[PDB]
């Protein structure tokens, strides 16, 4: 019943465990664009 | 001082994406904040006084709470688990150090060099600046599999030295989507603003999932790692706002909030970003100052204080596609002398 769906920016985060070290951050306002 | 650590880690990464989001609100980001911060420790192991305490405290460090050998520690350690390859990921890390082929090293710092941060010293002849160029960048394009290719497009003939950081993760979807389901659909830049993308699409899948009323947001994962990725879907027109709750507590909060869940449809689209950088105002704007004036002490690199930072520079890459993701990103620290 439930939709998650991406149709609009977001973000995106990639976190060590034990460190919480970022390893890559995104924010995604336009997935045709730069 | 894993939580001392931990405290730096999320505040040196959600101060340095503001900052870049600050210069272009409504452009895409994607940069890698480890593959920043492993360049400036790098640097690190050779400065002095207050160089070296600016560049420490512009990671977000605090002297008291984490010594410079427990930094170091950390990032050694890391970067050995940043090098793996399975059937669900592969993982790379390197670091290299490209120094005027006559230039005298201090022992001390290319022992601690190899030994925390893997990096070998290669003799390059800056005054061919194509050749030179083409070293650094044909270094990078091996590291990330050809997903960063041009990372230095200017390098003055004087250069010294440059030290340079890469990253590549690739990672398989525990859940692939099939790519017959992949369909053109609108993304909505704004409520009134949108284009059609391929938005990809599974049914009936079970993750990770938080819907956040207060931060009108919804956090789902997918993926089985030690660094899962994390999604994070503002309702429309609220992502200035979520933006603004970025910190320690709200992604702790988020993790601990992740419940598996049933989701009946999940859209998701196909596409590819791409973002260079160069970080001189931020890391200014950080309070990493005197490593760029000629009151630099690098003298832990030659025994002189005769180098100082010019440029610091940064791609990174990002692929999403039916079967798994893709992110690289490299980091150029280049230095002249004084
Ligand atoms: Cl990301």
């Amino acid at each position: 019943r439930t939709i998650v769906r991406f149709n609009r920016p977001f973000l995106m985060i990639i976190v060590d465990h034990f460190t919480w070290s970022i390893f890559f951050m995104s924010k995604v306002t336009n997935p045709k664009q730069a | 001082v894993d939580r001392g650590l931990a405290s730096a880690n999320v505040d040196f990464a959600f101060s340095l994406y503001k900052q870049l989001v600050l210069k272009a609100p409504d452009k895409n980001v994607i940069f890698s904040p480890l593959s920043i911060s492993t360049a400036l420790a790098f640097l690190s192991l050779g400065a002095h006084n207050t160089t070296l305490t600016e560049i420490l405290k512009g990671l977000k460090f605090n002297l008291t709470e984490t010594s410079e050998a427990e930094i170091h520690q950390s990032f050694q350690h890391l970067l050995r688990t940043l090098n793996q390859s399975s059937d669900e990921l592969q993982l790379s890390m390197g670091n290299a150090m490209f120094v005027k082929e006559q230039l005298s090293l201090l022992d001390r710092f290319t022992e601690d060099a190899k030994r925390l941060y893997g990096s070998e010293a290669f003799a390059t002849d800056f005054q061919d600046s194509a050749a030179a160029k083409k070293l650094i960048n044909d270094y990078v394009k091996n590291g990330t599999r050809g997903k960063i290719t041009d990372l230095i497009k200017d390098l003055d003939s004087q250069t010294m030295m440059v030290l340079v950081n890469y990253i590549f993760f690739k990672a398989k979807f525990e859940m692939p989507f099939d790519p017959q389901d992949t369909h053109q659909s609108r993304f909505y830049l704004s409520k009134k603003k949108y284009v059609m993308v391929p938005m990809m699409s599974l049914h009936h899948l079970t993750i990770p999932y938080f819907r956040d009323e207060e931060l009108s947001c919804t956090v789902v994962q997918l993926n089985t790692g030690n660094a899962s990725a994390l999604f994070i879907l503002p309702d429309q027109d609220k992502m200035e706002e979520v933006e603004a709750m970025l910190s320690q507590e709200t992604l702790s909060r988020f993790f601990d909030s992740l419940e598996f869940r049933e989701i009946g449809e999940l859209y998701l689209p196909k596409f590819s970003i791409s973002r260079d950088y160069n970080l001189n105002d931020i890391l200014l704007q950080l309070g990493i100052e005197e490593a760029f004036t000629s009151k630099a002490d690098l003298s832990g690199i030659t025994g002189a204080r005769n180098l100082a930072v010019s440029q610091v520079v940064h791609k990174a890459v990002l692929d999403v596609f039916e079967e798994g993701t893709e992110r690289s990103a490299a980091t150029a620290l280049e230095v002249l002398f004084q």
